């Protein structure tokens, strides 16, 4: 029974415009199992609606998913990803920087 | 088109 | 290796009968087909480790079941006369698509309105005649059975105390006496082909064996004719 | 919606000739193909099972195709003998219902492969019975009160029987549709 | 250049919860474009893909009918595997298989593929030769006498030889506007200071396919590989991926730094500096 913890990065679909639509993505790789718990942040509140892909795995058997959702940045609001995953001792936060 | 298989283990 | 129990079956309508089968010793799952003239060979049930796995357009009157010991069991209960036909039995390693099936001999069906139309064969056995023997330097006898119904005979020859195939002809398909009746009896005839030589020698006896299938003993009889059991007329000859 | 069909019904060939069966079946997703031969008293024998992707398989005399795209079989048989004389029947193994297979048969060829006639030899002879017929052999394959059987030469020569419960009959006439006085 | 076209099954066992998930996806190249899933209100081969919505509906009625049966097959692989390790039927357990084939440009097979994975760890996979197995424990050896008894593999090279690369062909001829056509990366350099004294150069490259590309930074003919921080190559949700290398720049210097991509989409590598 291997576990692999997953790797989090959080970014945008197009490049960061105050007023303008885009889609904030969460993307998790490198886990296993598949049994993961994502959920997108905004102002420290989870996000409704957010769709998920659908679950592949790569050469190495680890799993790879990706959340997103669409929003408005703006210059106040600030966005995260919450993952949850069994080989994590607590729930990891990862905030959206605008140029990662 | 997939792979029309049945093999249990 | 896939055998079925019992081979033949002659019952009346809405009684009830019993399919078994034992697959190969390998084999985990079991398969049930139906053989009819009207719409050949259609899958049944077909059963894997005790458990049903697929399932055809089967009745809700036929009940099956598979056995831990592997082996499986068929109910057809309300029996009519349409379920008269060929019901196989077939079994393979697994559900494995690249591997195939077994099919068993296969167990034969009849179901009748009322047994009182159901015949034992007569049998007379026939020696060759001398125009043959110095023709063809060959003897050919002929096996006559006659007045039987249904058609589950089984005929076979036998040559001093033991069957033999060569030079050996049956009819394939029983033909009718009166065509023109509903249930009308059955006939068959048989060839054996020997040496002019040997059928001279008298100290050859040739036998014709028929092996007739009638009433099982679940069927009631109260007519006074003797039962129409599953029995064997037999005639014998000599050189 | 699966229903295997076999062309034609029936088929009566001469030794030595090579024969076609064909096959066909509805577009569904099988797993294989098989053939398989029916004879009396003996059970299903199968002869060659075609994989889902393959499209020949041979073995010896015997040579069976698969077209998934028209959704036909061809069974190729090669120098007929009498002993191929037998019922084919064309299986396929389809997806039926939501994750199962069941295995579809066809109508069935049944197949004669006469044999030559070495010594065509007609003679019509009168036996007796034991313990107490009329026998018309050696006919070459050509061309009420009173039962005749067909000829019988695959189960070797020609045989047909005719018997009577009746005075008037004759073993030199039966209808007229070497007879030794 | 070359293409392939790649299956993705996932069984992860719910003891007590009912049935096992099973989630399946089919990848031509980057590119999603059948799903299934087990559960949804009407479990179906759902396509992903503009140019698949082009077949019947016999296509669509087999390759549903193949992943039920795929589903209900690893569901009796779950039970037969606790059996084969004596593993709890309270835990949960994950079955993986995947299969597919790889072709050139010549629209020839390179090379099949069939392996198969059991808790993350490799389990029994057809070598390349289409003809043998390769077992990873003695578990995995009694799956492989009964696969070598059944001639399971003769199946296999059968569709990997002729099903697989044939119906590769046809995708690739229907979908030649998106998978043979290679979408360049638009790359720009961005400056951060991270204190007074000290920077960092940031190379983008955005919307680009397929994923495979090579982002390496160079200062004034040298590269610093071990010390660019390089993010994996991450998907923006249309279809497309992005990906950045960063380097940690003296302040003054940042006209001594260059960015290098590659991608096959370009017809030669690109050059950019930060152009302030
Ligand atoms: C059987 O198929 C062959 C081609 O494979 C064709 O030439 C022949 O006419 C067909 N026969 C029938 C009865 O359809």
């Amino acid at each position: 029974m291997i576990q692999r913890t997953p790797k989090i990065q959080v970014y945008s679909r197009h490049p960061a415009e105050n007023g303008k639509s885009n889609f904030l993505n969460c993307y998790v790789s490198g886990f296993h199992p598949s049994d993961i718990e994502v959920d997108l942040l905004k102002n420290g509140e989870r996000i409704e609606k957010v769709e998920h892909s659908d679950l592949s795995f790569s050469k190495d058997w680890s799993f790879y998913l990706l959340y997103y959702t669409e929003f408005t940045p703006t210059e106040k609001d600030e966005y995260a990803c919450r993952v949850n995953h069994v080989t994590l001792s607590q729930p990891k936060i990862v905030k959206w920087d605008r140029d990662m | 088109t997939r792979l029309a298989l049945i093999a249990p283990k | 290796g896939v055998t079925q129990t019992p081979k033949h079956l002659i019952t009346a309508t809405g009684q009830r009968v019993t399919l078994r089968c034992s697959p190969r010793s390998g084999d985990l799952s079991v398969y049930w087909y139906q053989q009819s003239l009207d719409q050949g060979l259609q899958f049944l049930i077909q059963y894997y480790n005790g458990e049903e796995r697929a399932k055809g357009n089967i009745l809700e009157r036929f009940s099956a079941q598979q056995f831990p010991d592997l082996h499986s069991e068929l109910n057809l209960s309300s029996l009519e006369l349409g379920d008269s036909a060929l019901y196989f039995c077939a079994s393979s390693v697994g559900l494995y698509s690249t591997d195939t099936q077994y099919f068993g001999p296969g167990t034969r069906l009849t179901v009748l309105e009322d047994l009182k139309n159901v015949f034992p064969p007569e049998v007379a056995v026939f020696e060759p005649s001398e125009a043959e023997i110095s023709h063809t330097q060959k003897a050919t006898l002929v096996c006559l059975a006659t007045g039987f119904y249904p058609d589950h005979v089984e005929l076979s020859w036998w040559v001093n105390g033991k069957e033999v195939h060569s030079g050996v002809c049956t009819d394939p398909q029983p033909l009718k006496e009166q065509p023109a009746l509903n249930d009308s009896r059955y006939a068959l005839s048989s060839r054996l082909r020997v040496s002019a030589t040997f059928w001279q020698n008298p100290r050859n006896h040739f036998r014709c064996q028929v092996q007739f299938y009638g009433l099982s003993e679940n069927d009631e009889w109260t007519q006074d004719r003797a039962k129409p059991v599953t029995q064997i007329v037999s005639a014998e000859a000599w050189g | 919606k699966q229903e295997v069909t076999q062309i034609p019904a029936a088929l009566s060939v001469p030794e030595g000739e090579n024969l076609v069966l064909n096959c066909s079946f509805t577009d569904s997703a099988i797993y294989n193909l098989q053939w398989f031969r029916q004879d009396p008293g003996k059970g299903l024998t199968s002869l060659l099972l075609i994989q889902s992707s393959q499209r020949e398989q041979t073995s010896g005399r015997l040579n069976a195709s698969l077209d998934k795209s028209s959704g036909r079989s061809t069974l190729y048989i090669a120098a007929s003998q009498p002993g191929d004389s037998a019922t084919y029947l064309c299986a396929v193994s389809l997806g039926t219902g939501a994750g199962s297979y069941q295995l579809t048969f066809g109508k069935g060829t049944k197949l004669s492969v006469i044999p030559y006639i070495q010594n065509p030899d007609p003679a019509v002879y009168q036996l007796r019975d034991s313990k107490s017929v009329c026998l018309f052999t050696d006919f070459d394959s050509q061309t009420s009160d009173v039962y005749i059987t067909d000829k019988c030469v695959l189960d070797k020569s020609n045989s047909a029987v005719a018997w009577s419960n009746k005075s008037d009959f004759a073993c030199a006439n039966a209808f007229n549709n070497f007879f030794p006085s | 250049g070359s293409h392939s076209m790649r299956y993705f099954h996932t069984s992860v066992s719910r003891p007590g919860r009912g049935e096992p998930r099973f989630i399946t996806v089919g990848y031509v190249d980057d590119t999603l474009f059948v799903r299934f899933d087990s559960d949804a209100a009407s479990p179906r081969e759902e396509p992903r893909a503009p140019w698949i919505e082009q077949e019947g509906p016999e296509y669509w009625d087999r390759e549903t009918q193949i992943s039920k049966a795929k589903a209900q097959t690893d569901r009796e692989d779950l039970r037969t595997l606790l059996r084969y390790y004596n593993q709890s039927e309270a835990g949960s357990h994950t079955l993986q298989n995947m299969y597919g084939c790889d072709v050139g440009p010549d629209g020839r097979l390179l090379r099949g593929y069939h392996q198969d994975a059991y808790d993350g760890k490799d389990y029994i996979a057809l070598n390349e030769d289409l003809s043998s197995w390769t077992a990873a424990d003695t578990a995995a050896q009694i799956t492989q006498r009964k696969w070598e008894a059944a001639r399971v593999a003769e199946q296999l090279r059968a569709y990997l030889e002729g099903e697989c690369v044939e119906w590769l062909r046809r995708y690739l001829e229907n979908g030649k506007e998106t998978l043979q056509r290679a979408d360049p990366p638009k790359t720009h350099v961005t400056h951060h200071p991270i204190s007074d004294h000290e920077a960092t150069l940031r190379c983008w490259a955005l919307g680009f396919y397929p994923a495979e590309i090579t982002l390496t930074w160079q200062r004034d003919g040298e590269d610093q590989t071990q010390d660019t921080e390089l993010v994996e190559t991450r998907p923006a949700g249309d279809r497309t991926f992005q990906k950045w290398a960063a380097v940690v720049v003296p302040s003054g210097e940042e006209q001594r730094y260059t960015c290098h991509v590659q991608h096959e989409g370009l017809p030669k590598p690109l050059t950019l500096r930060w152009e302030p």
